[PDB]
């Protein structure tokens, strides 16, 4: 789309009115800066962190507790004007209220996306400085007001300033990692080859370098209108969207605000129906509030989140956003860069043809697997070739490095011969040393081939070498002889047919080939005095002996393979993503697994059939390789069609806004994508994936500011870890938050007691707020540090539109069933200190009113006995006590029986030292509140007697049986109606 | 913009009711009726378990309970303010028939049965039978139903009783009064008439309500006089036990222990 390599030198010059070799004029270049505007990229607006933090603020539960303060104060108002006594509890509970809801905003703040910096990296790679032809003269300028249709000098490693139109080239090349994603440097030629601008030759893009040659050439966009101006301004408009826990997140909290709002509109205009006074129906309602809402459970999920995220931070996984924690547990399609990501991006020796043989040579950067032999003769002979005819060099100071892992001054075949003989044998200083070169003839656009006189190793006069490497089928062409175990004999037809079986071979599996040959002075005919230097000499390079056949592939890491099995076990699909070559791109989808064996694509399957590609039926091929031009012009219907039938998509020649056309149609199957890259092109898909991984060592700055983690060793089962963590969280999740949504009952029901009874209140709201922020918070944590009851790896990736992190199972037990028995514990425990103290529970009904009543001081008990208004309200904080007390003691087996959701409790042994000491903390906090001197003025507590902390004991037993009895019921019938009931 | 909801109650695949089927309906609610059932009879089990235990005579615990309070009778409608308009029958008829109402069983008719006890002497019962001591209404005189029909009201000196909270045996040491004084400086004159507050001794020790029947607690009778002309409204009075070191009359947390505080207006 808009192509400028059509237009001829003349016809591109006549458009911008730009003088071929002169260059623009300098009033004309002010004239279009001022028209058009700056070379830079425009940074997109940020909200401030003052937004951020209120936007945080008002979420669900925070407009419960928000409503509470509002009413607490509105209490306290009603209370000073009406009795003119007022007393500070009703304003200490609303600024308590209100510091609860600072504080859990705090906590939503730090658990939040924390955007990203994609613009200000796209701005790192523009130059500083522009070399541009004005007035006929060279000048550097500053690349800001560089405008179109002026003459752009290029050379030397410098920056493209913006998108040229290359008129001149003396040896050009350019870098196109930051649209392919691939190093190989390409040539730019004046002369128009294709006609899509990114692989033509002509054009130069912003962002890329000429590493070799010099380049004069025509601006033909600036700034945002550069191709990757659009691309860095797409990835900066693009946001990651909501993720899967965040989902989770607001379903529940929709559904405990729904119940929340319910209960207290519907008590409160029952309590207007009853004739409460105003002061008496906001308490009521600001209790209602308190016990609906769970004050401390968003902190308890932060605080497990930020610890999953610890535990994978110790195993060199970064995690920037804390939701991309679940995001990978919860992923069912992974969308994978080829290299960097996949493959090692370094160009390393795969395969050697050498005494008719086929020897896998070592290709993992660790070097774990095993070595070929070196036993043979040849194989001396050939290493030494390789690294004798080799141009490149180790650079220096960087010998106390891996030699993989070291930079070299060459080529990349020639790096990866260098760096595969100095780990076969020797090294190449040492051998360069021993023979010296005394002639060489370099590689040639018209003879494809090098070779290299120098010194044999004999050691004999009049003996000299010509070591040659080239083209694989062609070099032989002028060989008459092999090696064949330190034994030379001459060319059979059958080693040739066998030649022409290893290198299809060894090319079928997408490798560059190379053949090394040498040859020996025949006798001296020809002496070491004679100048080789002559050029064009009448000395044929002809009937040489061919030594043998090296490949060259960028190779998998060392734990890519067994990473994709592990992820296609757990049933996520690996779909394969390259801005590559598609031959590269399949053979490397073969050798990490994306493509497994025994599958075939259409053209697999035609090639095998012998028949065209039309009559193949495409159901039966369940691979498919899609190129980049065919995905350009298919309609979004037809690439749903191959992601839905193949099971094995790898996409070849894609630009950077084709991966995230591939990303948003897996996302459009109601799918978690997760994108794995290391390049400035994955940067769009790493936005918009679900969560977005980008590799440590070889990632750009670019794609590790558009990821949500950071592989910081570049270890690719990083990722299998962390979808185990992802499950495993939401597993511990789904018991963290049944277990804080299980003591919620006992705080709801004597309200609604109180209120229909008209019994004394049995528990405070300062009382529950003890619980929650309280007694509730270590134990809620140590479920994040359970251990996982199975292996969580063979299920499938979770069905989001099905499997709810809080369903209508988990509220039913929880509300309905432990909630239930954990209140009967308490309010029996009310019954026991009231009866024991002369108020019988008979006595108890009918008696809110004069219990309640400030002025009515002789309130007769069962026994005949008068109390006044604080003799009473004594006994009711005391009880207001051992209601805390036993809500503890019932959340002792509570947390018991939320340890497991499916297996026995001791079956699998207290691993979890969190959780003891979670009880022991509980416990503990319990007694010091109860029996600290001063509690009785701060919070209304009251020391205990000591029988009374066993009233609630029963109860705890029971809901540890009934919990063992439904599980061993599960185990018993896994179809069962208890299981479909209960199980979640 | 579209009603998912709709299909989801009465759906007529399947006849899912809100997302569940008849029959599993009635299996659910069977289960929740049966958990709750059994859920009613273990909690009404552990009660009845409970209360086996008790005591019907006296409490297990009295250590919340340790000194009396001080209360007024008849209880006023809005924070213990007496008000009444001495012109106006139906404003003050209220304390008449809460004051008839408690002083019946004070009358000499009913307490016939009840026994004369020695006056100025603890009145400890070992035995099983205990007897109760009566109070003779004379000992509120002119302010018992006795001498007027009314309790000093539409004479411009309204009557207030003030009584002890009774508590299962305690015994005052000392000799137990209550003094009643007008806060304001002008001082309208206050009077208790059995002598001075005089809580005699040989009503206590309260032994409860199921074991000394027919208990009658001794009664204080109050009344600001009020002058014709003068209505000489908003007075607070304070009474108090200063008699007795055993009942505190000193507490800060409690105002009613041992002492209380009315206010009295009167019209006309
Ligand atoms: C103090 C007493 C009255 C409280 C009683 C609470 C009861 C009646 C409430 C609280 C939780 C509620 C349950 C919550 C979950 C479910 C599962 C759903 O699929 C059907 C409704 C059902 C079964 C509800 C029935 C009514 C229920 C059990
Ligand atoms: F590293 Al790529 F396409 F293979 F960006
Ligand atoms: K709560
Ligand atoms: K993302
Ligand atoms: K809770
Ligand atoms: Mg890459």
């Amino acid at each position: 789309s808009m192509d400028d390599h059509k237009l001829s030198l003349d016809e591109l010059h006549r458009k911008y009115g730009t003088d071929l070799s002169r260059g623009l004029t300098s009033a004309r270049a002010a004239e279009i800066l001022a028209r058009d505007g700056p070379n830079a990229l425009t940074p997109p607006p940020t909200t401030p962190e003052w937004i951020k933090f209120c936007r945080q603020l008002f979420g669900g539960f925070s407009m419960l507790l928000w409503i509470g303060a509002i009413l607490c104060f509105l209490a306290y108002s009603i209370q000073a004007a009406t009795e003119e006594e007022p007393q500070n509890d009703n304003l200490y509970l609303g600024v308590v209220l209100s510091a609860v809801v600072i504080i859990t905003g705090c906590f939503s703040y730090y658990q939040e996306a924390k955007s990203s910096k994609i613009m200000e990296s796209f701005k790192n790679m523009v130059p500083q400085q522009a070399l541009v032809i004005r007035n006929g003269e060279k000048m550097s300028i500053n690349a800001e007001e560089v405008v179109v249709g002026d003459l752009v000098e290029v050379k030397g490693g410098d920056r493209i300033p913006a998108d040229l139109r290359i008129i001149s080239a003396n040896g050009c090349k350019v870098d196109n990692s930051s649209l392919t994603g691939e190093s190989e440097p390409q040539t730019r030629s004046p002369d128009f080859t294709n006609e899509n601008p990114l692989e033509t030759r002509n054009i130069a893009f912003f962002s890329t370098n000429c590493v070799e040659g010099t380049a004069r050439g025509i601006v033909v966009y600036t700034g945002d209108r550069t191709v990757m101006g659009r691309i860095a301004t797409l990835a900066s408009g693009l946001e990651g969207g909501q993720t899967p826990i965040a989902a989770e997140i607001e379903h529940f909290i929709h559904i405990i605000t729904g119940v929340a709002v319910f209960l207290g509109v519907s008590f409160f205009i029952l309590s207007l129906i009853l004739e409460y006074t105003w002061l008496e129906a906001v308490i009521f309602l600001i209790g209602i509030i308190v016990a609906n809402v769970p004050e401390g459970l968003l902190a308890t999920v932060t605080v497990c989140l930020t610890l999953t995220a610890k535990r994978m931070a110790r195993k060199n996984c970064l995690v920037k956003n804390l939701e991309a924690v679940e995001t990978l547990g919860s992923t069912s399609t992974i969308c994978s860069d080829k290299t960097g990501t996949l493959t090692q991006n370094r160009m390393t020796v795969a395969h050697m043809w050498f005494d008719n043989q086929i020897h896998e040579a070592d290709t993992t950067e660790n070097q774990s697997g095993v070595s070929f032999d070196k036993t043979s003769a040849t194989w001396l002979a050939l290493s030494r070739i390789a690294g004798l005819c080799n141009r490149a060099v180790f650079q220096a100071n960087q010998e106390n490095l891996p030699i993989l892992k070291r930079a070299v001054a060459g080529d990349a075949s020639e790096s990866a011969l260098l760096k595969c003989i100095e780990l076969c044998c020797g090294s190449v200083k040492e051998m360069r040393e021993r023979y010296a070169k005394i002639v060489e003839i370099p590689f040639n656009s018209t003879n494809k081939y090098q070779l290299s006189i120098h010194k044999n190793p004999n050691t004999s006069e009049p003996q000299h070498l010509l070591v040659m490497k080239g083209a694989p089928e062609r070099i032989l062409d002028r060989c008459s002889s092999i090696l064949l175990h330190g034994k030379e004999q001459p060319l059979d037809e059958e080693l040739k047919d066998a030649f022409q079986n290893a290198y299809l071979e060894l090319g079928g599996l997408g490798e560059r080939v190379l053949g090394f040959c040498h040859l020996f002075l025949p006798d001296e005919q020809f002496p070491e005095g004679f100048q080789f230097d002559t050029d064009d000499v009448n000395f044929p390079i002809d009937n040489l002996c061919f030594v043998g056949l090296i490949s060259m592939i960028d190779p998998p890491r060392a734990a890519v393979p067994d990473a994709v099995g592990k992820c296609r076990s757990a049933g996520i699909k690996v779909i394969m993503v390259t801005g590559d070559h598609p031959i590269t791109a399949k053979a490397i989808a073969k050798g990490v697994g994306i493509i497994s064996e025994g599958n075939e694509t259409v053209e697999d399957i035609a090639a095998r059939l012998n028949i065209p590609v039309s009559q193949v039926n495409p159901r039966d091929a369940k691979a498919c390789v899609v190129h980049g031009s065919d995905l350009k012009d298919m309609t979004s219907e037809q690439l749903d069609d191959i992601l839905k039938y193949h099971t094995e998509i790898v996409f070849a020649r894609t630009s950077p806004q084709q991966k995230l056309i591939i990303v948003e149609g897996c996302q459009r199957q109601g799918a978690i994508v997760a994108v794995t890259g290391d390049g400035v092109n994955d940067s769009p898909a790493l936005k918009k994936a679900d969560i977005g991984v980008a590799m440590g060592i070889a990632g750009s700055d670019v794609s590790k500011q558009a990821a949500d983690m950071i592989l910081l060793d570049d270890n690719f089962a990083s990722i299998v870890t962390g979808v185990e963590e992802g499950r495993l969280i939401f597993d511990n999740l789904k018991k963290s938050i049944a277990y804080t949504l299980t003591s919620n009952i006992p705080e709801i029901t004597p309200f609604l007691i109180f209120i229909i009874a008209n019994i004394p209140l049995p528990l405070g709201t300062v009382t529950i707020l003890c619980i929650d922020l309280g007694t509730d918070m270590v134990p809620a944590i140590s479920l994040a540090y359970e251990q996982a009851e199975s292996d969580i790896m063979k299920r499938q990736p979770r069905n989001p539109k099905t499997d709810k992190l809080v369903n209508e199972r988990l509220i039913s037990m929880a509300y309905g069933q432990i909630g239930m028995i954990q209140a009967l514990g308490g309010f029996f425990t009310y019954f026991v200190i009231l009866a024991e103290n002369g108020f019988l529970p008979i006595h108890l009904l009918g008696l809110r009113v004069d219990w309640d009543d400030r002025w009515i001081n002789d309130v007769e008990d069962s026994y005949g006995q008068q109390w006044t208004y604080e003799q009473r309200k004594i006994v009711e904080f005391t009880c207001h006590t051992a209601f805390f007390v036993s809500i503890v003691v019932v959340q002792w087996a509570d947390l018991v029986i939320c340890k497991t959701r499916r297996n026995s409790v001791f079956q699998q042994g207290m691993k979890n030292k969190i959780l003891i000491f979670g009880l022991f903390e509980e416990t503990a906090l319990a007694a010091f509140l109860s029996y600290c001197p001063g509690m009785g003025v701060a919070l209304r507590m009251y020391p205990l007697k000591p029988t009374w902390w066993f009233c609630a004991f029963p109860y705890s037993l029971l809901i540890f049986v009934y919990d063992k009895v439904r599980k061993l019921i599960i185990r018993r019938r896994p179809g069962g109606w208890v299981e479909k009931e209960t199980y979640y | 913009s579209l009603a998912e909801w709709k299909l989801f109650i009465y759906n007529p695949t399947t006849g899912e009711f809100l997302g569940r089927t008849a029959k599993s309906w009635g299996l659910i609610l069977l289960f929740y009726l049966v958990f709750y059932g059994f859920l009613a009879a273990l909690f009404s089990f552990t009660m009845w378990v409970m209360l086996q235990t008790l005591n019907d005579e006296v409490p297990k615990y009295r250590d919340q309970i340790p000194s009396p309070g001080l209360m007024v009778f008849p209880k006023p409608v809005t924070a213990l303010e007496y008000t009444f308009s001495r012109s106006d029958p139906t404003s003050y008829a209220g304390y008449i028939e809460d004051l008839k109402k408690f002083l019946k069983p004070y009358t000499l008719e009913e307490q016939k049965n009840l026994t004369v006890c020695p006056d100025g002497a603890l009145f400890e019962q070992k035995g099983p039978v205990y007897v109760a001591c009566q109070f003779p209404i004379s000992l509120l005189q002119a302010c018992s139903g006795m001498n007027d029909p009314d309790f000093g009201y539409s004479q411009g000196n309204p009557c207030i009783l003030v009584k002890m909270n009774r508590i299962i045996g305690l015994k005052p040491e000392g000799v137990p009064r209550i003094d009643c004084v007008s806060k304001n400086e002008d001082i309208p004159n206050v009077a208790v008439y059995p002598h001075n507050g005089m809580i005699d001794l040989k009503y206590f020790p309260y032994y409860g309500k199921k074991l000394h029947v027919g208990y009658l607690q001794p009664l204080v009778a109050v009344q600001v006089s009020f002058a014709p002309n003068n209505t000489g409204k908003e007075v607070t009075v304070e009474c108090k036990i200063d008699g007795s070191a055993n009942l505190k009359s000193q507490d800060d947390r409690d105002k009613f222990l041992g002492r209380v505080m009315f206010k009295i207006t009167a019209r006309a």
